[PDB]
């Protein structure tokens, strides 16, 4: 009755340093809808974060994508920080280049 | 298009 | 050939925090085009693909109408639920619904649904002869009674069989640039040491539509999902899908793993090889 969101980091074009991209979050399979999910910059959550319309598959579990405008450098880290009844502990899943 | 939906469980 | 339309609602009881929260949304295949949100200040529908926009305003006040009763519909049957299953009113809970139809590449009319799930579980549902029922629970067949005596599912057939079907197909040609394209995954694959022992093949499908797409592992032509790993088709938020599957191997013995990669805007099926 209750089910974990699966957590996908990643951005929307191959990642190259100093061009624009859009960084993405999606997570997916949960149950209930309530959720909170952000996007961290070097720890710091980024303050416009858009995200779709609440969906959901054919196992009634849901999915939303959170997504922001970004020019990855070398040096800036990014993550997912995912909050859910679920989750004893908010997951907190950093950016992978090739996920 | 929707449809009109009204029915009760 | 065929296609689909869905729309999906959620409602979200608030003991405490108001009336339930309603959200529904609106698909062409794997396109989204409408969206309408309780607690959004306009209380419209609103448009969420350009194609739907060239609908003149007759069309969003009826879709209006429409959305907000399906709300209010829910709004009670979140309350019998509540009644059916003896819970009390403190604590939160989910309605869930779907319906839409599929359309053959002929045009016609395929397929019809109706459905739906209390706290992310089946409750009941419109079987695909249109004139009965499935009921997941005692709970449910409470309902499923009471919609047989009604002839309930008859009354749906309408809709089903012909707005339904007549809107899918209108929108299918004022999108037909969009809705009737296919875009064919881009694919590479990467590969990564992780010991002096082993290494992760990994193979990339990249901006495809429509999402369904199959990607499979080989080893020296046979079949391999021993140390794979196949995660979740994803959007990557212009309207296409992503999707990866990689497996560990010796080190090397790269090159005698294949991935296979079948999509329907692929004439032929791609074979990649590292």
């Amino acid at each position: 009755i209750q089910r974990t969101p699966k957590i996908q980091v990643y951005s929307r074009h191959p990642a190259e340093n100093g061009k624009s991209n859009f960084l993405n979050c999606y997570v997916s399979g949960f149950h209930p809808s309530d959720i909170e999910v952000d996007l961290l910059k070097n720890g710091e959550r980024i303050e416009k974060v858009e995200h779709s319309d609440l969906s959901f598959s054919k196992d009634w579990s849901f999915y939303l994508l959170y997504y922001t405008e970004f020019t990855p450098t070398e040096k800036d880290e990014y993550a997912c920080r995912v909050n859910h009844v679920t989750l004893s502990q908010p997951k907190i899943v950093k950016w992978d280049r090739d996920m | 298009n929707y449809d009109y939906w009204y029915r009760s469980f | 050939g065929s296609h689909s339309m869905r729309y999906f609602s959620t409602s979200v009881s608030r003991p405490g925090r108001g009336e339930p929260r309603f959200i529904a949304v609106g698909y062409v295949d794997d396109t989204q085009f409408v969206r309408f949100d309780s607690d959004a200040a306009s209380q419209r529908m609103e448009p969420r693909a350009p194609w739907i926009e060239q609908e003149g305003p007759e069309y969003w006040d009826e879709e209006t109408g429409k959305v907000k009763a399906h709300s209010q519909t829910d709004r009670e049957n979140l309350r019998i639920a509540l009644r059916y299953y003896n819970q009390s009113e403190a604590g939160s809970h989910t309605l869930q619904m779907m319906f839409g139809c599929d359309v053959g590449s002929d045009g016609r009319f395929l397929r019809g649904y109706h459905q739906y799930a209390y706290d992310g579980k089946d409750y009941i549902a419109l079987k695909e002869d249109l004139r009965s029922w499935t009921a997941a629970d005692m709970a449910a067949q409470i309902t499923k009674r009471k919609w047989e005596a009604a002839h309930v599912a008859e009354q749906q057939r309408a809709y089903l069989e012909g707005t339904c079907v007549d809107g899918l197909r209108r929108y299918l040609e004022n999108g037909k640039e969009t809705l009737q394209r296919t875009d064919p995954p881009k694919t590479h694959m990467t590969h990564h040491p992780i010991s002096d022992h082993e290494a992760t093949l990994r193979c990339w499908a990249l901006g495809f539509y429509p999402a369904e797409i199959t990607l499979t592992w080989q080893r020296d032509g046979e079949d391999q999902t021993q140390d794979t790993e196949l995660v979740e088709t994803r959007p990557a938020g212009d309207g296409t899908f992503q999707k990866w599957a990689a497996v560990v191997v010796p080190s090397g013995e790269e090159q005698r793993y294949t991935c296979h990669v079948q999509h329907e805007g692929l004439p032929k099926p791609l074979t990649l090889r590292w």
